[PDB]
DNA sequence: GGCTG
DNA sequence: TTTTTTTTTTTT
């Protein structure tokens, strides 16, 4: 119904103040339709008003068209009239065609996508989203329509601030007190969570000392690494949990007995959830490589995870971009916003450890402009916390935590708090 | 690509269009229409300047009046998104005669002297006995629809020069006219018996040795076993001696199409003819005759010193490009 | 586009007052347009009224013309057009199609002239002006213009200029006492005024209680927050308007009863305005982003906004500078200088806030030397006001206001003042 | 390949074993490829077992077709062969066909919803899920890679976890004592170990050093030199096996008796190993190289070494980054990445060096963000050393050595030991 | 002798081991041959293999050449068969090829750089 | 531009001294051309002096070729005039001319060379 | 430009690049001074020495003669 | 009657 | 959009 669209965008201006800021010139087929709204859109940009017949037979003469295109829109000009009906209808129609045409040009989209993909590299086009953005488009077509949320209206929009006031969203605790204190409880399912660090300073000591106090909760924790040995990994978890260095594992000071016997120990405790540990090779794996571990994992093991761990950020695939594609800053987004969509869907709690620059390495102070690889992961992220274990904390066994996004709560409330970390244990201790 | 789907879209999409035409070879599939884009020529409305080459890796469309050359692909989607759709899932979906008779035609060697289109071959300095192989027509159109009816829609009387093209069995499976006229629709209208009728001229007459391929088959005249390429299209395939044949263009080391053709042919490391020591500097063989006063056996002698291949033909050819 | 004007002509009053200086017979054509266009001349000549169609066909009875002229004029007259399109599409028209025959009959004469150049001397016409004079004729053509408004001309618009220093057509009140009489009438449009803030003095306090009193004033006021999210912001909001403490919303002393009972209380008020709050994340906001959303707020919400205020300018990002830092006095002037760009192309009052130096927070007294930022801040800032919180008023709940840059008037006339903060329902009352 | 694919099913066990987990009929054909995997689906489901050709024939003849799909069945039946091909390769393209041929159905099935949505409500079907199932369905079908696979438990795996921790092959001594105690055991097979420190302060040193230890206790060592020729590097090996000079050997302190008497010495030894120097252009080697290099190694000689030295990675030459495409924190990285790669394929420990930038040429101390090329070499290497030389130190030939990077063990046990550098000998002592 | 050393590298494990360190792309031909090579070298850096004559069937129908180009190639494949030989009169043949070929190359580009330089 | 170069090598004398060295039969041609150079050079090997037109005629009179290439030669001596032209100019073309003849010269047998090895 | 007008030039001076002392055999440091100049003298540091020891005879005085453009030693 | 990249 | 060298400048 694209004549009708034009016709009471031209004769109607309530319907023209409903609909035309969500229309676009993609909605139209490429014959007299977008010419004609091109021409519409054009002088509305430049003069602010809903054109007339005689605006666009002027604007149809000054224009650089073919005869062709010249004679399919001057019909369609001549064709368009004032048909009275009701702006109840009209909208609603017109907010159909949008989501139809919405979703034939994304299928369109991922259908040449699929195209690209298959061609063999050295020919295929550059800059064009690889076959694992294709859900993600379908879920901006889906997302189309006349109703448009800006910002938050004032005595437009209090009823929802009320419920905001009065209701809290549910909270998955920590052991530790301190970060249950900065965060008003823990933290919630669909989120991501971010630990930078400097390199050799404790990225993997406090993912695995995490992984660790979820575990002793009763939760099942999957640990993706993508750099470190499974057994490496477990080792780290051993160490934590079995209070035995892992100088002494590594020497042998502990027997098997005793290791069956804490093993033993744990098992017979009611309160204790499942660890798997899974290894991918470095760039090897994306969310889509997640989630089909995922499927497999409650397939053939009745699994199902809630504080899914992520090793590093900066080495998982992008799942969106073709590799060496895009810069760093770019694929390292596409990385975060696609692990918390994961995140979202499974309703876990994803928590990983990116790196910061080399200037933030051995700096008593970090802040947001010191993240190497990307700037943009403290906006995909929800809690994002720094190591600054520079120079005397070593020495003293001791780290420090800068809170530099904290969506949680207040992040100029506990900014910096010194953590107990013991390397050889491989966990944290609060210095209360 | 996927060249077959993308000419049945293109078929599909283009069988509407003002001029449409299939133009297709036994080899290529290309098609002839007005650009809708353009309208092509707006003062020849008979001019079809779009064109879809479904030879080419991917079958694009180029339109020789508004310059606007695509693949098929995008002028698809950007003028047909309903059928663009389709194709676009698709993609990942699929993922002889011997002529007998000479009416109006007098062989050159039998027609008089004193006959004016004699004189003219005269000037055109061909040799005598050469002549029994020319016949000249008073009713060209006539004699072609008397022996293909239908070719010309009025059977005017047009003077011209047929040569016979007369197979290995030396058969004249076709014809090409010359207009005695300097004004003519074309220099050299060629029509064949059959669509397969040979392509080259004077093969019943290759003797042995080295066997020179030019231009035109007046200019294989002078030359001893001198073969003529009738026009179409170049390819080594349908040639043959293969082994042993020469090639031989025009001397205009300038214009870019003859070197474009050399530099291909060299690349197949043929054996060419060079012109970059040649004592005479006209375009081609006969114009060095009639003009500079080329003589055929210094031609030979020129050309038996003159050929080269692989590398040393590259490397002459370098300097012979300008 | 001749038909439009010449109906225009005929049947307009503005359009004919507007345009009629500036239109002349060789603008139309050399046919039915030009004799058209002559007989309207002719009749506006012998009677200074705009003919009619009635009198025009008398004239045109009574005319010398042959017999293609005759039905030509008659055709055009019969084709004229009552339509009323809208006047400023009509006007910029009309200006163009002038000033595109203007540049054509100049080329046409310069061609000429050149022509005439090129001929025997004993052989030439002598009113054909000479060569010299071909740039002098196309500058004729470059000086159509149906609006001359280049700028502020003194002496030629000291009448417009009276009627904006008594109407104050710049000063947007600000409902304190005290602040209005050190602006001579409050803050001007396309302005950017900072609060700069030392020991125990937040930045947001004083930028809610602006927000608040500006939206009690009538005022569309458009606050972008960095560090906080819409809710928070808008709580702020409501503290400050519904009178109830920012800790007793948390608390829930205050039920939903009172809060909708208050709420609607304001919404029955017609000396309301809008608030419309949008967070971004720390960093992410240049002022690039911001005139993205006034478009999307102007074409969507219609929301065209007279004040914005800006939650910190330091958490913001300079466009120009594209790098970002915590605290770096390069992205701080850029910063600065963008958002009072913004003001000024948008004619809104913009407010920040920033913190004073470490020096100005240890001393009572804030002197511009002694500012974080430094002839970054006190070189792009039209108002500069110093917010001091000392232990003496704070345990009086007041804070010092110094004045430390006042382009609006003299900086030492009131330069030093207190204001009554309240901490809880983040407020400032005025003190007797 | 559905040929392939269902004779390597028939008459493979391993590819039966790793495929027939994710394998529908959905995913072959409409033709006679679906209907003969139906009939090997139908007979492994009877009987647990792969089918035979007889019994697949006697079971198309028991079941029922049409007789085109009959012909097509017997004629596809028919061609089936073992074909021993690479498991690897054929893993991969089952993987890539099974996940094209999902994709495919994907588009399919989202393609005919959108079609039935726009029917009317009474002719639409119900079974046809609704276009809000559409971006789901394209993930479940990116989500089917073949990995049975899904890593550790940490409580059903405790026993192999001891096990492993008793697999010390991958450990390589160090013959200084002080360098095992600090790595635990000496550096581990397929790991990046780098020996960094300023311009002429030994690096090459340590390296000659290193491989000269590594000779003496049966290793098989490849230096790779990027600067120095071969003899000249093999004059620093002398140096340190015969242990007399480097000036002595060109100052003619060594007759050829002694020369010859020490070098037979040494190969009477049975604890001595291979050493083979390899020199290429600046710029011009990487793995590819490397790898080439291996190959004609172990051809020529049966001479696979255990320990490879690299010159210096950034002298080297990335492989897919051309001479000059990217700035050095890519091409430097990516070399680092390559190298990584080449030796845990080779399962080698790989020792290079590392420059400095200006800032620690001349300081008592050298820190990890003092690497003159790309920060990621310290983020792919395992062991970064770092050299440290002073003018008190060189009085007393003691270089220092701060542990910088210490993935083996615990980077701040040792932080800074003092060696014995001699620097006549190209040799590094312990010091007790 | 593109084929016998295409169909030596397929089907003898000796001679790939020797020749395949220095096989370039650009010492076989501008058609048929050098596609056919591309092909096994693809296969050989994303497996470390000798691919089959499976194996570069499924490659060439996972390729995106022309019509000529892929029926080039596919006679070519079909064509490929081992043959008693000897190692030495294969290795020997095999770098007199490759240094022709590579002196041709030279000559080639030699003769563009002078046709070149002068512009 | 052999005709110029042969024409200011007999009348030209700064010319003759500057360009005389750097002259060799394969620098000119295999026709006329190399025909007159060689004329030229013999002539100035015996008399220690440019010869004329004249001593031109003359030594083609005694010193015979066959007539089919000796008319191509006396033909050719019939057009080298003085033509004063400047001095830096006719240098830089003559440098430039052998120059691009030594290439060609150089092409041609590392090409003949080529072709030998193959033999 | 820093190490202009110095009685001590390091090898961190160099101007243009950091990679030529890495890429360079042998490299001597020429300093001048007023006490030096008035004594027909320049001091050659050592500063990248890869034939020996650079830490012996790291700085020595050579007699240039700024008239005659050479090197004469002390000893 | 062909001719494009 | 980051990264790294070198320089030059300026601000604190
Ligand atoms: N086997 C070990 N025994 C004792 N301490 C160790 C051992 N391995 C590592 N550490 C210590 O643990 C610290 C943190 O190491 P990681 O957990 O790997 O941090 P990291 O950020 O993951 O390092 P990356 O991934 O290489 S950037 C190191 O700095 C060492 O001090
Ligand atoms: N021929 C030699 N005789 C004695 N000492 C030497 C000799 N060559 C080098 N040295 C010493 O070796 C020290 C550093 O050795 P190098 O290996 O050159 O250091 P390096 O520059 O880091 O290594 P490179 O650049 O890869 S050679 C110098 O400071 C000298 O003292
Ligand atoms: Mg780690
Ligand atoms: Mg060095
Ligand atoms: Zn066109």
């Amino acid at each position: 119904m694209v004549e009708i669209i034009l016709s009471h965008l031209i004769f109607d201006q309530a319907y023209f103040s409903k609909v035309w800021p969500y229309m676009d010139s993609e909605y139209f087929e490429s014959g007299p339709a977008k010419n004609t709204f091109k021409l519409i859109k054009s002088h509305v940009n430049e003069y602010h008003s809903v054109p007339s017949i005689n605006a666009l037979n002027v604007a149809l003469e000054n224009s650089s068209f073919t005869e062709t295109e010249y004679s399919g829109v001057k019909t369609l000009i001549s064709k368009l009239a004032d048909s009275p009906e009701d702006h109840s209808w009209l909208v609603k129609e017109t907010e159909k065609y949008v989501q139809q045409r919405a979703m034939f040009n994304a299928t369109s989209k991922i259908i040449e996508i699929q195209t690209n993909a298959e061609l063999p590299p050295e020919k295929r086009n550059k800059k064009m989203p690889d076959v694992g953005a294709i859900p993600d488009i379908m879920r901006q077509a889906l997302s189309i329509s006349f109703d448009s949320y800006v910002g938050h209206d004032w005595m437009d929009d209090y009823e929802a601030r009320w419920l905001s006031y009065m209701n809290k969203a549910r909270k998955v605790p920590f052991k530790l007190r301190i970060l249950n204190k900065i965060t008003k409880g823990g933290a919630e399912t669909g989120t991501l969570n971010v630990l930078m660090a400097g390199v050799n300073v404790g990225k993997s000591l406090g993912l695995c000392s995490l992984a660790a106090d979820y575990l002793q909760l009763g939760h099942n924790v999957l640990y993706i690494s993508m750099e470190m040995a499974e057994e490496v990994c477990a080792k780290r978890i051993d160490a934590n949990m079995l209070d035995v260095s892992l100088d002494d594992i590594d020497d042998g000071h502990i027997s098997y007995a005793e290791y069956k016997g804490k093993m033993e120990k744990w098992r017979e405790k009611s309160t204790l959830g499942r660890l798997i540990v899974k290894q991918y090779p470095t760039g090897g794996a994306d969310a889509n490589t997640f989630r089909s571990l995922l499927n497999e994992l409650k397939l053939k093991k009745n699994f199902v995870p809630t504080i899914i761990i992520v090793d590093y950020l900066g080495i998982c695939k992008s799942c969106r971009i073709r590799v060496y594609s895009e810069n760093s800053y770019t694929t390292v987004k596409a990385i975060a916003e696609e692990l918390r969509a994961l995140a979202v869907e499974t309703e876990t709690v994803l928590w990983t450890a990116a790196q910061v620059g080399k200037q933030a390495w051995d700096s008593s102070d970090v802040n947001m402009s010191d993240i190497a690889e990307s700037a943009g992961l403290p906006a995909t992220a929800d809690f994002m916390l720094a190591v600054i274990e520079t120079e005397e904390l070593a020495a003293a066994e001791q780290q420090l935590i800068k809170q530099i996004k904290s969506r949680y709560g207040d992040k100029n409330k506990w900014n910096k708090f010194l953590m107990g970390v013991q390397k050889g244990n491989q966990k944290w201790v609060e210095i209360e | 690509s996927i060249p077959w789907i993308d000419n049945e879209f293109a078929y599909r999409a283009l069988a509407h269009l003002p001029k449409f035409t299939q133009v297709n070879n036994s080899s290529t599939f290309k098609l002839r229409f007005r650009c809708p884009v353009c309208g092509d020529s707006k003062t020849d409305q008979n001019k079809a300047r779009g064109w879809y080459y479904g030879d080419n890796n991917e079958g694009n469309i180029h339109c020789y009046n508004c310059n606007y050359h695509a693949p098929i692909g995008i002028y698809l989607k950007e003028f047909e998104p309903d059928l663009y759709r389709e194709y676009i899932f698709e993609i990942r979906k699929e993922k002889k005669k011997i002529i007998k008779s000479l009416p109006s035609c007098v062989r050159l060697d039998k027609l008089a002297e004193d006959h004016p289109i004699i004189k003219y071959v005269k000037a055109r300095c061909i040799p005598k006995d050469k002549w029994k192989y020319l016949w000249f027509t008073t009713e060209w159109p006539k004699l072609v629809n008397s022996i293909a009816p239908g070719t010309y829609k009025k059977e005017i009387s047009e003077p011209r020069l047929v040569i016979p093209i007369y197979n290995a069995n030396g058969k004249a499976e076709s014809f090409q006219g010359r207009a005695l006229k300097k004004d003519a629709p074309q220099k050299y209208i060629t029509i064949e018996a059959y669509p397969e009728a040979t392509k080259i001229y004077g093969v019943e007459r290759v003797k042995d040795g080295d066997v020179y391929v030019l231009e035109g088959p007046i200019d294989s005249l002078f030359i001893e076993n001198g073969i003529a390429i009738t026009g179409g299209q170049l390819d080594l395939e349908v040639v043959p001696f293969k082994d042993r044949r020469v090639w031989v263009l025009d001397n205009e080391p300038r214009h870019p199409d003859t070197i474009k053709r050399m530099t291909k042919l060299v690349d197949a490391g043929e054996r060419v003819m060079f012109w970059d020591k040649s004592p005479w500097k006209s375009k081609d063989v006969n114009d060095m005759i009639r003009k500079e006063g080329a003589t055929p056996e210094q031609i030979m002698e020129y050309m038996k010193n003159n050929i080269a291949q692989g590398l040393m033909a590259k490397m002459r050819l370098s300097k012979y490009a300008k």
